[PDB]
């Protein structure tokens, strides 16, 4: 006396796979309930029964349980409401502080835009960090890939970036807010509620929304993460704001996919990887766009991260990943050893687009140390090629920054013009740092007007670069 | 025509049950009760009354039981002299926002290769304006050119300075068909071809049609773009009396999207995970990019190497159907010479002294002897040192780092991220500089007044300044 | 099979793709027979010239052998081939019916510019009055590929037991045997090593031991073979070149270092060798 | 606690087939008639009311029949503080 039209029975479990007898009317990819309250989705659909990947351990599924429809493809909760909330990868929250009051949902996979409703990148994306800003600038609307080994610094580059949004979001302008969103795969528990007690530290966690599925987690929960969140940032771009989202790491995503595809017993590839990895990510990262006027103007921007084993970048998803973002950054192992934090390699370092959107000031100030750093390079391996170590060598020291610490724009535009007129060429190269904070902590607390002269304007202008002169020469004259 | 129903989906293959009416492989299906149009093709004959097919867009939301109708023939498209400055996609609808196209004829995707007495034997010279192109392998008019290349070595940079060069002067139309690529460079592409006066929007003065399937696509739709370019381009060659230029960016990606169907077809994976036919649909596709005794085709392909490895079933197999080869390395980019040519492995079909001349064929037979000999000695060089050398070995090393410094050359699309600006070197100047250094009237130079000019006088005066 | 198929191409089954017209013969034979025995075998004495002054000078060869040519791309292994079939002339434009020779061309896996370029630069000098070109391009089925060197072999038989000599060249023997992989997946037989079948050497085995020199008592014809091998970055001691290399009677050599230094033809006369 | 028979030993791994009930995964089964005890830990549910399990211990002389048993959890050990200065095994 049961009708098999919406309703079934397991025939089978293990493996992931549970299949089912039964569901006449189920449609592919839908949302299927258990009895146990776990969730699963519809996979194949074969002339005698289904196949369903479940969400979650198996050890709560047996053979005989009833399984029913609800009538909808994957979704997840989207909205405002979610700011200040640490939730899974289905939208339950896990933080213990009550119900998500969401009114709207939105599928997990949708096809990104197309050719017409894009546009160029026209906006800057501050970061804080001297040498980002400085030589690999970064605009609203594009890829950057962060590379390298582990334990090398890549996730205090995400977390600086985080606080230094501050800024903007307190302030009146609704065209310079960012919000963001940080998604956590395959890692440990104890290092993100470290992480969320920094950024509650800070007061970032009014703008922040988090996504976890750790070590402990199953493989699809594993899986289906990082599309969650991208649902979520992409409210925002339809609806003329912008936004900003992290992923953890994608070669962990991709591990849990080669256990998902080889329990289903496909035919494998180099490194024992199915040959589909390429679309899994090539679908994810083409989501992230510049809308134009007539669309609303919104934007989502991306950062992915990647690890690599002793620096080989000519791997298969390394190289799979390069492919497809606009622009790289390179962490080395052994610049870290030696002092020099953050350790980025400014010979392989590119972007592509941020080159366009970028502050006047900051322009003017950086080609020249591009250049000059590029020479010092070159005769590292008579006077002039002294002359050349030296200011190499000072210039180097200036690029370096500690730890939750991010700058505005002005004070690093005035720093960078104290090492490119030359005026620190006398100073040991151990005092470069000393000077610096001095320096810094004096403009900021004695004039403050040409601060907001130059943030204003946004040029240099002759009289600004005559008072910076008399100001610096000042300085440096009572420095002792 | 007639009607089936569904009776198993499994991500990009579908089955179909028909009553009567059992419809011919190739032929396209339409499902009834969705929002856009979905098109079927039907590829094998199970039995029972069952065929297996594979779609060319999303299949979620499918129900088994549901309703299939029958077309009577392949996929046709709008072809003629009204797709210039259009847009199209994988079945030949417009993406451009302007309307239906409307054309007086329509072609269908699928049909065979010329015949053999109808080939053309005929050999030229084509001038890119690049010093390594034009001394080493110098390409052809009608023939087929190869861009063989890692990841981030710059092919598609290389394809945009070759339609900058040669494409503007061109007389004939022009074809662009993009497979499995960025959208944000089409969109590129479109702004600037709009901007330079390529494609104009108020008349009927256009010269290039633009074809997209990009990597946002399920793999059904990647496998079939490219027949959708060539059914375009073979109209101008073939109808009218016309010289058609077909670029097509990353052909690697048709090969690679069959592989991810090939295992819910059932068959038994071959080697590194391929299908078992991999080299007959390429010969099938790559046959029909000829030139014939009623037009011309000129081809330049993009091709890209997994894991910087050329051994690999892929891209070992496209070396049999290309007249001209150009090889990029990673660690020539690394040294910072741009462009990253290999110079020992590079080929082209007509380099004989019966059709450039004898000087010119002595001149680059000189300078590859001199490049193979540098190479031998690194061993020695990278352990000893350069002191073990006798004085002939040192001035072979010193002649050989000069030759290496003059190949690199300054694009002109390049210049808003480099500071420079672009040159464009006639055959003769190359000819005589490179001469000049085999004779070494110029050992008294430095050997970095020979980086990023253009010709050879940009180098004395370079070295002049730097005193 | 017969003498009218001189100056004439065919495909894998003998019909004719060059607009000419029908083929007037009176004679058929099969693809697949067995090689001559002990018995009805002679020893090699009379020479077979090329024309390259470093092949006839150091490697030497004889009528009713079997040679290899084994390089990687772009080296050379075409225009021997080409030049050995254009110095025959001299001798069909003779009197005597004793230094003679025939030629057979067989292409496998080319595409078709590639071979109408080859037969206008033969035609041009005057030698496609006693050649035979077979050809199965990319474009055709695997089987038509399978089966094409048979289908040469067995024209060629025809000279040799009626007192004539006769030459046939096989190119990039390594595109028969994808084709016969892809043609055996297909039917659901298990694979073997990189998934060829378990019998490939088999395949070539029983091809090249059908060139023979036969004694008086049979006429005293003759058939000479010429493989042709593909290698990948130099590699000898890969799974195919290994078994054909242990079948022949000798093998030369070309290499691109050599190519580059100016020595064309790039042949290694400290390994080739002529048993 | 049903009953089930043995219906199949390979190496060491066994099925066992209950004619009602069906005990979850991650379950420990005791088998009997042997001198020594002998726990199994089920794995998959085949179907057909048949598990697949692997053994805790050598397997060798068992027929196609015997009786087993269900415990209702899984591997339970003492836990406490007279634990201290001695030594047990896997169960
Ligand atoms: N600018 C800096 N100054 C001082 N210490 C730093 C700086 N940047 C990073 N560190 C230190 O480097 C260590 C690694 O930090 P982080 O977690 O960012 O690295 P990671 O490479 O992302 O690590 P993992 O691979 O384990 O995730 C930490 O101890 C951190 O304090
Ligand atoms: N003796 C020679 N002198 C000058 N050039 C030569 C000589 N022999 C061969 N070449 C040239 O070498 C190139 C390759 O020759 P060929 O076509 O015989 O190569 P291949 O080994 O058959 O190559 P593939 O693998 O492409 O079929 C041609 O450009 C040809 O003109
Ligand atoms: N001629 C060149 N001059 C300067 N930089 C170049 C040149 N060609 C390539 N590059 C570098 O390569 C990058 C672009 O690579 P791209 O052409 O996209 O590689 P691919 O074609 O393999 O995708 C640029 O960021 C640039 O730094
Ligand atoms: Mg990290
Ligand atoms: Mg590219
Ligand atoms: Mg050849």
């Amino acid at each position: 006396s049961v009708d098999l039209e919406e309703t079934g029975r397991v025939l089978s479990i293990g493996d992931g796979i549970a299949r089912v007898h039964g569901l006449r009317n189920v449609q592919a990819e839908e949302m299927v309930e258990f009895s146990s309250g776990l969730k699963g989705m519809s996979l194949n659909l074969e002339p005698d029964n289904v196949g369903v990947v479940v969400f979650g351990n198996d050890k709560l599924i047996k053979e005989g349980d009833i399984v029913k429809r609800t009538g909808a493809i994957v979704d997840v909760p989207v909205g405002e409401e979610l700011l200040g909330r640490v939730v899974d990868a289905l939208g339950n929250a896990i933080d213990g502080k009550g119900p998500i009051g969401s009114k709207t949902r939105r599928r997990v996979g949708l096809k990104a835009p197309g050719i017409i409703p894009r546009i160029s990148v026209r906006e800057p994306m501050q970061t804080g960090i001297k040498a980002v800003d400085s030589l690999v600038p970064i605009g609203r609307g594009q890829r950057e890939l962060i590379i390298g080994d582990r334990q090398t610094g890549k996730t205090s580059i995400a977390i600086d970036t985080i606080i230094n949004q501050k800024r903007f979001n307190d302030g009146t302008d609704e065209k310079k807010k960012l919000y963001c969103i940080y998604v956590a795969i395959g890692q440990k528990r104890s290092t993100v509620a470290q992480l969320v007690k920094r950024l509650t530290d800070a007061d970032a966690m009014k703008y922040t929304i988090v996504v976890s599925a750790t070590a402990s987690d199953a493989a699809p929960l594993q899986y289906l993460a990082p599309y969650s969140g991208c649902s979520m940032g992409e409210y925002f771009r339809d609806n003329g704001k912008h936004a900003l989202i992290i992923y953890d790491d994608l070669s962990k995503q991709a591990v849990a996919y080669r256990q998902m595809s080889l329990l289903l017993r496909r035919p494998p590839g180099r490194e024992a990887y199915p040959g589909d990895v390429f679309y899994l990510h090539s679908r994810l990262l083409e989501r992230a766009a510049k809308m134009n006027d007539a669309f609303g103007g919104g934007s989502l921007t991306a950062l992915p991260v990647i690890e690599t084993q002793a620096g080989d970048v000519s791997a298969y998803i390394p190289t799979n990943v390069i492919s497809i973002t606009d622009g790289q950054i390179f962490l080395e192992t052994e610049l870290f050893y030696k002092g020099i934090r953050p350790a980025i390699n400014v010979g392989l370092s590119v972007s592509r687009v941020g080159s366009a959107a970028q502050t006047r000031a900051m322009k003017q100030v950086a080609g020249t140390m591009k250049l000059e750093l590029a020479q010092y390079r070159e005769v590292a391996a008579d006077a002039a090629t002294q002359q050349l170590l030296s200011r190499g060598v000072r210039l180097t020291e200036l690029l370096k920054q500690g730890q939750y610490a991010p700058m505005a724009i002005e004070e690093q535009v005035a720093v960078i013009y104290a090492g490119v007129r030359g005026y620190l060429d006398k100073l040991e190269p151990s005092k470069i740092t000393k000077f610096e904070n001095a320096f810094l902590s004096h403009v900021i607390s004695q004039h403050q007007a040409l601060l907001g002269k130059i943030r204003a304007d946004g040029k240099i202008s002759e009289e600004t670069d005559a008072k910076l002169k008399e100001i610096v020469t000042n300085f440096l004259a009572g420095f002792e | 025509a007639a009607t089936g129903r569904i009776v198993a989906v499994i991500g990009a293959v579908v089955d179909v049950q028909f009553d009567e009416g059992l419809p011919p492989i190739l032929n396209a299906l339409e499902v009834q009760g969705r929002e856009t149009r979905l098109v079927l093709e039907v590829a094998q004959h199970l039995g029972e009354s069952t065929v297996r097919t594979i779609a060319m867009d999303g299949t979620e939301g499918l129900v088994r039981g549901q309703k299939v109708l029958d077309s009577g023939a392949p996929i046709k498209i709008p072809v003629g002299p009204e797709t210039l400055g259009r847009i199209m996609n994988v079945i030949g609808e417009p993406i451009d926002e302007r309307g239906p196209i409307k054309t007086k004829q329509f072609a269908a995707i699928h049909a065979e290769a010329p015949e053999f007495m109808e080939m053309s034997v005929e050999q030229e010279i084509l001038v890119t304006g690049i010093k390594v192109v034009d001394l080493l392998a110098p390409y052809a008019k009608g023939g087929k050119i190869g861009l063989f290349g890692g990841a981030g070595v710059g092919k598609t940079v290389l394809i945009m300075e070759l339609i900058n060069n040669v494409a503007k002067a061109h007389g004939g139309y022009s074809v662009f068909a993009g497979v499995g690529e960025r959208t944000r460079e089409g969109n590129d592409l479109y702004h600037e071809m709009i901007e330079s006066g390529v494609i104009n929007l108020k008349d009927a003065t256009s010269k290039v049609a633009l074809v997209y399937g990009q990597m946002n696509e399920p793999p059904g739709a990647r496998a079939r773009v490219a027949l959708t370019g060539l059914t375009v381009a073979e109209y101008f060659r073939d109808q009218e009396g016309q010289d058609v230029l077909l670029f097509i960016d990353n052909i690697f990606r048709f090969t690679q999207a069959g592989s991810e169907v090939s295992a819910l077809l059932g068959r038994i994976p071959s080697a590194v995970g391929y299908q078992p036919t991999l080299a007959t649909d390429m010969g099938t596709m790559q046959e029909r990019i000829t030139t014939t005794k009623k037009g011309s085709i000129t081809s330049v392909q993009a091709i890209y190497v997994p894991a910087d490895d050329l051994t690999d079933p892929a891209p070992a197999t496209t070396f049999a159907h290309l007249d001209a080869t150009t090889v990029l390395s990673r660690a020539i980019a690394e040294l910072g010479i741009y462009p990253a040519v290999d110079p020992l492995d590079s080929t082209s079909r007509i380099m004989d002294p019966n059709i450039v001349g004898s000087e010119h064929y002595d001149v680059a037979r000189g300078v590859q002897k001199i490049l193979q000999d540098y190479k031998s000695l690194q061993d020695i060089i990278a352990i000893l040192g350069m002191d073990e050398l006798s004085e002939e070995d040192k001035l072979t090393v010193s002649r050989a780092r000069k030759i290496q410094r003059f190949l690199s050359q300054p694009f002109q699309v390049a210049e808003v991220f480099t500071g420079h600006l672009g040159k464009l070197v006639p055959l003769k100047e190359t000819i005589k500089g490179f001469q000049q250094i085999l004779a070494g009237e110029y050992d008294h130079l430095p050997e970095q007044a020979f980086y990023m000019v253009g010709p050879i006088e940009e180098a004395v005066a370079k070295a002049d300044k730097l005193a």
